């Protein structure tokens, strides 16, 4: 008769500190006190530090209980869990928390409230809210939206996305392609997966929108092979919805056509760049295209094609939903809308913080990150990836807008944020900039190909002791080398962490 | 590896849009490579040469062409589990491994693979064994979780 609603995230992030266990733990313990609960697998609400964060329905609402282990599970169950009963554990009403209630959830509305697998728990939460409005629009009209929205690329590029939709949709062409890049190889990053862990609806929505935007009946979610959850669970909801009608050859009998389907990446991450990426769904090496033709007139098999961000494509349905000048509120000067910032690395509180633009990296390093893990002080942040710029904290309070990072070598990137204390040697991060280049050169160019690895060679000079004014000046005509020489970013921009390595920290290599 | 079977997959496969990754995953989770005697079957069946078949293999990190250890460990070696200890970690792996990174141990039961990020940059060192992922991975951690392999 009395059933009690438990959650138990199923998120990578919880699974990987032991989720499954604790949800068998309180199965186990509910069946040794003969007690009923109903245990939902929910995505995570993103308070990394707090998982497994356990939360129990209540009269006052969701309190959540964490981080737990299964070890601790027969407590909870004596200090009233069922109930919400107060426990060491305990943090109250989980809306509550402040590092979660000072969100601008736009896109990660949903993320950790409900079952990801779930069309009912989707469609309660305003899931297909903004397919239903697409559906009613002329397609002219829901590029229109996009770009009145403000939108831009999510990836890091940060182009318009509705001009870029404005092109697929002006081609002429029968077939034209939905692409979503869902390779997120940056370090730091993980916006993406808890999309498509999480929310995969959401995504699902968001490119069946670009695909009436644009006339498109074919997608591909390209997914790097690290990810196997986001794979798995994708596939799932992608089955889901196509049985409940939100896929297929007659969307809730719109007669409009939408297949969509999964593409598992194979450890390359330059095949996060859209033409390397468009190459492997072709069955081909990842190798970068020239690029004076743009994937929107000829991108998959030539033809018209959509490649967007994961984060791009599952903010269309909120744009949709609410409209644009909603979208547009939010932001400053042109970084219109939100962003899911990704504090990671050594990170007292880490995970994810969706924001409008215009918080500074010291607010979110401060106020929702709590220092560093190690409790040693903040020494440099790598924003926006592996070829992101290291920031020191002279930067820190430079607003995480687009064109203000660009003025000063910063890039804000898909929004992932990287925390390295005092202890980091600035001349070892350099010569992993220069070997992780080394490694995932798809090869076309030869600074890249190779420049790279005289540039590890130099490095380990410097980090030996070996001549540090001679070669740190080696390693600056090698990263010009790459910033004049490199046919897409993996070569071009490896140069940043390394100059901005060198440029601020010259102690760590020797130098006066 | 079945040679039956992986001719079944590359004919199942034959005329999905850029199939051969697909056929190459499909081979690799099936069989645990992908054999020297299937890029023929694979290339007749796409329509591609054999060394554009073997050139995708190789350009691929993530497909090998012989059999693993019973276990792959990946490490995560990149700039968030760095931030948190990952090259400690992947110094203290090989030496209770005795390999080193793209080996196999001794008795065959543990592959020592680098991965470059798996998303879980807020709660590294990462480490990933099959599919199942463990964080916060220090010396301790990591001799508890190949104990558990063996
Ligand atoms: O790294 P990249 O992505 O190479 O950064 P990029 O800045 O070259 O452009 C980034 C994104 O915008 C697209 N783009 C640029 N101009 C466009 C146009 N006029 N119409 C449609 N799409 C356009 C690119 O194809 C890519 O998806
Ligand atoms: C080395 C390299 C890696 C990249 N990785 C990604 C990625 O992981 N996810 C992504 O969305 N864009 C990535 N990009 C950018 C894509 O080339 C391109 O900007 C993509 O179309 C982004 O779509 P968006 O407009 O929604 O941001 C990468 C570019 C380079 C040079
Ligand atoms: S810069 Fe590097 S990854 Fe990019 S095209 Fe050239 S070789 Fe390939
Ligand atoms: S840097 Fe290791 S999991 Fe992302």
């Amino acid at each position: 008769i009395t059933i009690t609603t438990i959650f138990v995230p199923r998120d990578s992030t919880a699974l990987a500190l032991g989720a499954d266990d604790v949800a068998r733990a309180i199965a186990r313990e509910a069946a040794a006190r003969n007690e009923h609960v109903r245990i939902v697998r929910n995505g995570s609400r993103g308070m990394f530090w707090l998982e497994p964060l356990v939360e129990v329905q209540t009269g006052a609402g969701r309190v959540a209980y964490g981080p737990v282990s299964a070890a601790d599970v027969p407590g909870l169950f004596d200090a009233g869990l069922l109930q919400g009963g107060e426990h060491a554990l305990s943090q109250g009403v989980t809306e509550e928390i402040p590092f979660l209630k000072q969100q601008e959830r736009l896109t990660f509305a949903r993320v950790g409230i409900t079952d990801p697998l779930s069309l009912d728990d989707y469609r309660a939460h305003e899931g297909f809210a903004g397919l239903e409005r697409a559906l009613a629009m002329q397609p002219a009209e829901i590029v229109q939206e996009v770009t009145d929205s403000g939108l831009r690329g999510r990836g890091g590029a940060a182009f318009p996305t509705g001009i870029k939709w404005k092109t697929v949709l002006g081609a002429q062409s029968a077939v034209k392609y939905i692409v979503c890049n869902a390779d997120e190889g940056d370090s730091g990053t993980f916006s993406d997966r808890m999309v498509m862990e999480d929310d995969p609806f959401m995504l699902i929505e968001g490119m069946t929108i670009a695909a009436l935007a644009v006339g498109a009946e074919q997608g591909y979610i390209y997914c790097r092979s690290e990810y196997p959850h986001a794979i798995a669970v994708l596939e799932s909801a992608i089955g889901i919805a196509n049985a409940a009608g939100w896929l297929g050859d007659d969307i809730r009998g719109s007669g409009k056509r939408f297949h969509l389907e999964v593409r598992k990446g194979a450890g390359a991450y330059v095949c996060g760049e859209e033409t390397a990426l468009l190459e492997s769904l072709e069955g081909r090496r990842g190798v970068v295209r020239a690029k004076p033709p743009l994937p929107a007139l000829q991108g998959l098999f030539g033809k018209p094609t959509v490649i967007n961000n994961v984060i791009s494509l599952a903010t269309v349905p909120v744009i949709l939903a609410r409209g644009a000048q909603y979208y547009r509120d939010y932001g400053m000067g042109r970084s219109r809308g939100t962003l899911p910032f990704q504090l990671a690395g050594n990170i007292k509180q880490g995970g994810l913080v969706e924001k409008a633009f215009g918080v500074t990296l010291r607010e979110l390093l401060v106020d929702y990150g709590g220092g560093t893990r190690s409790g040693r002080a903040i020494r440099a942040v790598q924003v926006g990836g592996p070829l992101g710029a290291y920031l020191p904290e002279s930067r820190f309070d430079v607003p995480l807008d687009y064109e203000a990072y660009a003025a000063f070598g910063g890039v804000v990137g898909h929004g992932g944020i990287v925390v390295f204390d005092e202890t980091v040697d600035m001349a070892k991060q350099a010569r992993y900039a220069m070997e992780f280049c080394a490694i995932e050169s798809c090869g076309k160019c030869t600074p890249c190909r190779i420049g790279s690895t005289r540039g590890v060679e130099v490095m380990d000079r410097i980090i030996a002791g070996e001549q540090p004014v001679k070669h740190v000046a080696l390693v600056r005509d090698l990263c010009d080398t790459m910033l004049n020489g490199s046919l897409c970013a993996m070569g071009g921009m490896t140069p940043y962490p390394v100059l901005s390595a060198l440029n601020e920290f010259p102690e760590d290599f020797g130098l006066a | 590896a079945d040679a039956t079977r992986i001719a079944a997959i590359v004919a199942a496969r034959q005329d999905i849009p850029g199939a051969l990754l697909p056929i190459l995953h499909e081979i690799q989770d099936t069989q645990g490579y992908i054999p020297d005697a299937a890029v023929p079957v694979i290339a007749r069946a796409l329509n591609l040469s054999r060394a554009e078949v073997h050139g995708v293999i190789t350009f691929y990190h993530h497909f090998r062409q012989q059999p693993a250890g019973r276990h792959v460990v990946q490490v995560c070696r990149a700039e968030a589990c760095q931030s948190v200890g990952a090259e400690a970690l992947a110094e203290h792996a090989q030496r209770a491994l005795g390999c080193g990174f793209h080996e196999t141990t001794a008795d065959g039961q543990v592959t020592l693979e680098p991965v470059y990020c798996l998303g879980q940059c807020a709660c590294g060192p990462a480490v990933m064994v099959g599919e199942q992922l463990h964080g916060y991975v220090d010396a301790r951690r990591f001799d508890a979780l190949v104990r558990s392999l063996r």
